[PDB]
């Protein structure tokens, strides 16, 4: 019961993430200086332009 | 938006974890039913075979489909780029704005 | 940033920098102020300022395209922009305005000293590419 | 609000007092002066990246052992002077002071050479020094009686030049407030060449 | 790489099957069996340690099932993340436009 | 005169398209089409060069390379003007036949180039070769022609070939080339690099005495090679294959 409740909670967040994200864009994973974990990052500068 | 192929790939993966959740749930009901079967009422005895069979068939084909996905990974290999045109598109839109500025009848 | 680095060399012709976010251009009859401001009645020259902003953006895009073309052309060439040559943003607009002013002044001078003195003179205006 | 090392300070002060014969006050004053000098240097570092004086106008060198800062300005200036400023601890008042090391500033009257409150108005002090040096140079030029005085503008020098045989007209020369090179309002190629020669 | 994930999921599935059969047999014959014949092998010698071994079985099957399922879910998410990340993929009109713009500015300046 | 530091490799055309994309993912630049035509000339055997100091071996005879660019209007047949002039045209260049034939090249008759065998020793990680180069701008006279010029020097024609491929410019002056080579004779045209592309990554150093620069160049080349691990294997070719002296005959192709 505990596993089902929690697990369906993370499918709720999972579906929110999946259907909230759009797309060409330079996307990668980076390690935060303060947190140290992996987070999604997008390159939007004109450095390569 | 992403190309469709990735879309049905993610749909299949989502189906995979939903099937896993269904397998866990059915494990919960079979564990529940075995308790009263040990208690000594034989009415729910026929349901036990159905639950066991559905549990096993849910366990098997889910792993089979995941195996198919990992196989797809095998042949999918070999099958800032936007920046190369990014300035260009920016250029375009800027001139479009000038057109809107240039024509006073369209500023309404 | 490009505007700052470009106008730092135009002090001798009546262009100054007020602060880290303001630049001022003076003309015998006009004043232009370019400011970088944080968010924290239709006049006559509002369209003029909008056009100025548009062409400034266009010139920056042209600079970027020139940089990319030079980079693709040859690998050895170090891409270090020259302020005297590469950065051309305020130069064309200022040149056009001051050239128009001088054209008007010479028109007036010719009219006073030739047209008003020698009748029948015929004047033709042309542009050469 | 500074994150002071309270326990290490406790042991240090206790040890000093135990070994004391005064010394604690001297150490505290020295540390305060060193911290003020370091934060002044940090402010200089922050300003130099984006400041008006970034393009070789100002160079600062800091020595911790002597706890002094030497500032050199107007590198392209050879008018029998070199713009030098020394920030250091004053012996008499035990306070950090800024001195504009210049003989022209030395014999200049009604003009302070030493300034305080550097942290609050370092930019104002630098602007005042810049204007004072420009005014001293302009006054020397007027004393030589080569440029006539401009009544409308106190920072503009008038040079008399005949444009034609009969015309006798003044030309306005101005001093750059940042690097200090003389420039004309509308210089001709020969005028620009000779302005560069003047520089 | 992917073959290692294949193998890991293989022991994952076989471990599920084995622990499933183990908990099934343990709970079914949880009712202790007494048979006079020497062929049968069921021993309950110390009374309460029997219950200790029972709760042993319970805790083992719980931990192993939960860990295996969670590992499989994390593996699926890793596959999806790899899917998302790793898969590497007139002039004349402008002339008169700029001409009109510049003449308009010249007139308005 | 340069010290050229180079690494070599080859690929099958099947992966060609894929390879191209990966390169653009790394360099950030698009490929640029190019072509060239090289003619090899050798000393005339009719003339006895007794001046070769046999007792001392001060020098040995060598072969001269003359290169020129040829417009694509000679390489595109009547079926290909519809497609734009980009890299994809290389996908149609798999046949041993080519529009440029022997007669046109004979009608043509620049950059003059001489090289030496790479440096000896087994402690070299990249192929280091010495190149001496000059340029011919124009000419005049009663017999102004490349053939007459090289016969005046004392050289005669040996063979020729045509290269077509794409170029990638990366940082630090690194140049990466994908090539296809067609040997040309009156008998016909034969593609030596049959069913594949020849890959060559190289850098140039202007002064051989500077060693900090050479170390930097080697570092960049080995880093590039270690980036492409698992896709393509870049290797140092055989030192005895890049020898172009007349006495011994072989040609890396």
């Amino acid at each position: 019961n505990k596993l089902s409740s929690i697990l369906q909670n993370e499918h709720d967040y999972w579906n929110k993430i999946m259907q909230s994200i759009s797309n060409k864009d330079v996307i990668f994973k980076i390690r935060d200086r303060t947190s140290g974990q992996k987070l999604l990052a997008i390159k939007y500068g004109y450095e390569d332009s | 938006m992403q190309p469709p192929y990735i879309q049905e790939r993610l749909k299949s993966l989502n189906d995979i974890e939903t099937q896993l959740c269904s397998m866990l749930q059915e494990a919960s009901q079979v564990t529940f039913i075995f308790g009263e079967l040990k208690r000594g009422n034989e009415s729910v005895k026929p349901q036990f075979e159905n639950h066991v069979k559905q549990f096993y068939e849910r366990l098997d084909k889910s792993t089979t489909q995941l195996r198919k996905e990992i196989q797809l990974l095998d042949e999918n290999v070999g099958t800032n780029k936007k920046a190369l045109g990014q300035d260009t598109e920016k250029m375009e839109e800027q001139l479009d704005l000038l057109s809107a500025i240039l024509d006073p009848s369209k500023s309404k | 940033y490009q505007i700052k680095k470009e106008c730092a060399l135009l002090i001798s012709y009546g262009v100054s920098i007020e602060n880290e976010n303001k630049v001022i251009i003076e003309l015998p009859n006009e004043k232009f102020e370019i400011e970088l401001l944080s968010l924290d009645l239709p006049k006559i020259n509002d369209k003029r300022a909008n056009l100025m902003l548009v062409m400034l953006r266009l010139l920056l895009v042209v600079i970027f395209k020139k940089t990319l073309r030079s980079r693709i052309s040859s690998p050895h060439g170090l891409i270090n922009l020259n302020v005297d040559d590469d950065i051309l943003i305020i130069r064309p607009i200022l040149g056009k305005v001051r050239f128009a002013n001088y054209k008007l002044l010479l028109k007036k001078i010719i009219k006073d000293y030739v047209l008003d003195i020698v009748p029948g003179s015929s004047i033709t205006e042309t542009e050469v590419e | 609000n500074l994150p002071l090392n309270k326990p290490r300070l406790e042991k240090l002060i206790n040890e000093i007092l135990l070994k004391s014969n005064l010394s604690l006050y001297n150490f505290l004053h020295k540390y305060v002066l060193t911290l003020q000098l370091y934060m002044v240097h940090r402010e200089f570092l922050k300003l130099a990246n984006g400041g008006k004086f970034s393009k070789s106008n100002l160079i600062h060198n800091y020595d911790s052992k002597k706890s002094t800062i030497t500032v050199r300005y107007w590198l392209n200036g050879k008018m029998d002077s070199k713009g030098k400023i020394t920030i250091g601890i004053q012996r008499t008042t035990e306070s950090l002071i800024l001195k504009w090391d210049n003989q022209s500033a030395s014999r200049a009257k009604n003009m302070p050479v030493i300034y305080n409150n550097i942290v609050s108005n370092i930019e104002g002090i630098l602007d005042e020094i810049m204007f004072n040096h420009a005014r001293i140079i302009r006054s020397e030029l007027l004393a030589r009686d080569i440029f006539q005085e401009d009544e409308e503008n106190s920072d503009v020098l008038l040079f008399q030049l005949p444009t034609t045989c009969v015309s006798m007209a003044p030309i306005q020369l101005k001093i750059d407030l940042l690097s200090g090179q003389f420039y004309f309002r509308n210089p001709t190629p020969l005028l620009s060449n000779y302005a560069s020669k003047i520089n | 790489m992917s073959n290692q994930a294949l193998y890991e999921k293989l022991e994952q599935t076989r471990t599920i099957l084995s622990v499933k059969l183990a908990e099934l047999i343990n709970m079914t014959t949880i009712a202790d069996r007494n048979d006079d014949d020497e062929g049968s092998f069921a021993q309950e010698n110390s009374e309460l340690a029997v219950a200790t071994t029972s709760v042993m079985m319970v805790n083992n099957q719980t931990m192993q099932l939960i860990k295996n399922v969670q590992d499989l879910l994390i593996l699926t998410r890793s596959i999806k993340e790899k899917w998302l990340l790793n898969q590497i993929p007139d002039e004349k009109q402008i002339e008169e436009l700029l001409d009109n713009c510049i003449e308009t500015f010249v007139a308005e300046k | 005169m340069v010290q050229q530091l180079s690494l070599f490799g080859s690929i099958g055309d099947d992966g060609y398209d894929l390879l191209i994309s990966t390169l653009t993912t790394i360099s950030g630049n698009p490929p640029l089409l190019y072509n060239s035509l090289c003619t090899v000339w050798k000393p005339n055997p009719s003339y006895d060069v007794e001046n070769v100091n046999s007792r001392n071996q001060l020098v040995e005879p060598n072969r001269i390379k003359l290169s020129k660019e040829v417009p694509f209007s000679y390489l595109i047949d009547e079926t290909m003007m519809d497609k734009p002039l980009n890299f994809r045209i290389l996908k149609s260049f798999t046949n041993d036949k080519i529009p440029l034939n022997y007669a046109m090249t004979r009608n043509i008759l620049w950059s003059l180039q001489i090289s030496d065998i790479p440096a000896a020793g087994n402690n070299r990680s990249v192929s280091m070769q010495t190149i001496a180069e000059t340029i011919i701008l124009s000419s005049a006279g009663k017999n102004s022609s490349v053939s007459s010029l090289m016969n005046g020097l004392g050289y005669v024609f040996e063979f020729q070939y045509l290269t077509i491929g794409v170029k990638f410019f990366m940082k630090h002056g690194l140049i990466l080339e994908l090539q296809k080579i067609w040997q040309i004779e009156e008998a016909g045209n034969s593609q030596i690099t049959s069913g594949g592309f020849l890959l060559k990554a190289y850098i140039n150093v202007s002064r051989g005495t500077d060693i900090d620069r050479i170390n930097y160049t080697e570092t960049a080349l080995m880093n590039l090679k270690k980036e492409l691990q698992g896709y393509i294997e870049l290797s140092v070719p055989d030192r005895q294959s890049m020898d172009s002296r007349v006495a011994h005959g072989n040609i890396l192709i």
